[PDB]
């Protein structure tokens, strides 16, 4: 892994928004996401 | 100073004009080539952000409504005034609520893409968030490139566009677009403005409360300055919680352990100011 | 796989006969470069262009046999030669009839590229002794998407990545300017002999200003220099991305390998010369 | 990985100053007796 030749990032841009101690924390990360696209109020 | 402003007209030509940006994303996990599509049509807007490479991964948008699409999964659809991660935050920022609490400096004019841009940074005024240095075409006033950077000027992720155009008038496949059957509208709860005894007492100038939910109980607070957000988390600590620190690119994960519970700070923000945060939290 | 070697001889013609243009990144320990190459043949003689589209603009510029280079600051000039030399990877001009007696062409499948469905093809030598090409080339058009240049370890050396490209039956008007512009000016026996050379590589030319031969086995090239001072003269190794340089001193001779070539085999290369 | 512009680009013309000149020449004789 050299970021830089990788081509195919983990979670890209348009990756589907997930609906559903570290893995409380993957739940507290993905959650986040979750919330941020049901309150894009630009 | 005149920055404001073509901030403002950066960000209208990005919900007013018809046009296609080819870009790349580029952060720790690599380089990923994407696609974006933005025309309106019948007065409203339409967007496709297209994977380039593997899956066919995809988001559309038709007004308000946020289809996603991957390969091997049912599709769905949201309600959202835009594609999130489509193009940076920066982009479909209300810059005039911003100027209060954000200095908008310039830089220059430099070449990229092929094209003249107006250098522009967008910096919190009390330091306390990650900063970003957008360039700008002076003839179209899209964005080409938005370097996202942390407090010690290393960069979190760039936003390049590799190739574009600005069409007059609608292209074909924005047209089918509109008469797509796109995937049934998914409820999830939006509004709830839930009631909590704890406080945070800190928060950087700008923030605001945009949600409150009680969503195993976890009580979120979601904030945003209009630029950045994230969300304070709290939920009765346990026997072997402890105090944490990860950090995945521009999203910190800061867990602060006080008082019987357990405090969790989930966003776009410096690891310091999430912490400090934490701490000034009152609970009762 | 025989298929592998029609399909990109399907590319070299494709690249060499259509009006297109590929908007690209160049990737390399070195950083993200976006680059723009066009393409297209007027009366039977190519046209080309690759444009560095950020910073400086710099420019190369091919027409017939003759490539011009520009670059604001220095003075323009003109060298003869059929194609644009690191505008594309090496792998796109080349001739694989030539290399096939040295060289598999192994079919990886077929994967999404550019929103483009791809044959994927890996060039490698048989002897085992250099670096070697994967290569992702749109079914349709039989142009490059992608072009990963390999360590014989698997270690990326470098990447070319098209973003977006058009192909145009019909002749830009730019490249029609290109087609009338003026452009600027245009610009042997040896002692020692290398005992040993990858399977494919012949001597192109020769020269001096040390002593210094050029190598080719139509896709990778070197030239391995010698000269016989020594003040700290020593032995060395460095790899400015693929390009390596490989130093050493013996017979109070100094040995310099330079090129696409593995350390282990410039090395080799260097202590296998036998000297008059 | 985010540096725009790397040193040596594509479209550039064709003690550590004895190496950097043999990996000069190497590149005009590469575009001096290319091939086909
Ligand atoms: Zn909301
Ligand atoms: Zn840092
Ligand atoms: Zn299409």
């Amino acid at each position: 892994e050299t970021p830089v030749f990788n081509t195919l990032p983990m979670m890209g841009k348009a990756s589907p928004v997930s609906l559903g101690q570290r893995r409380r924390i993957n739940a507290m990360l993905q959650d986040y996401e979750l919330q941020r696209r049901l309150h894009s109020e630009q | 100073p005149a920055s404001g402003a073509l901030l403002q007209q950066m960000n209208l030509a990005s919900q007013s004009l018809n046009y296609e940006l080819s870009f790349i994303s580029i952060n720790k996990q690599g380089v990923e080539s994407l696609r974006y599509r933005h025309a309106r049509l019948d007065n409203r807007p339409l967007a496709q952000l297209l994977q380039m490479d593997g899956p066919r991964r995809e988001v559309v948008q038709r007004g308000n409504e946020i289809s996603y699409f991957e390969p091997g999964l049912e599709p769905f659809t949201l309600n959202g005034d835009y594609i999130v991660d489509s193009l940076p935050s920066l982009i479909y920022t209300d810059f005039k609520r911003l100027s209060p609490y954000y200095d908008f400096i310039s830089v220059g004019r430099t070449r990229i893409a092929d094209r003249l841009c107006e250098v522009i940074r967008v910096v919190a005024r009390d330091g306390t968030r990650y900063s970003y240095i957008v360039w700008m075409d002076t003839e179209s006033k899209l964005p080409m490139r938005v370097d996202l950077l942390d407090r010690d000027g290393e960069t979190l992720e760039q936003f390049r566009v590799i190739a574009f155009n600005v069409n007059q008038d609608i292209s074909s496949s924005m047209q089918t677009l509109a008469k797509a059957n796109l995937p049934p509208l998914l409820s999830v709860p939006v509004g709830e403005k839930a009631k909590f005894s704890w406080t945070p007492t800190w928060l950087p100038q700008g923030f605001s409360e945009v949600s409150s939910s009680r969503r195993m109980p976890i009580e979120s607070r979601l904030y945003s300055d209009g630029l950045f957000s994230f969300s304070v988390n709290v939920n009765r600590a346990t026997p072997s919680s402890t105090d944490q620190m990860l950090r995945t690119g521009r999203r910190t994960v800061s867990t602060s352990v006080r008082d019987n519970a357990e405090i969790t700070i989930v966003g776009e923000l410096p690891p310091q100011t999430a912490k400090r945060i934490a701490e000034n939290i009152k609970f009762g």
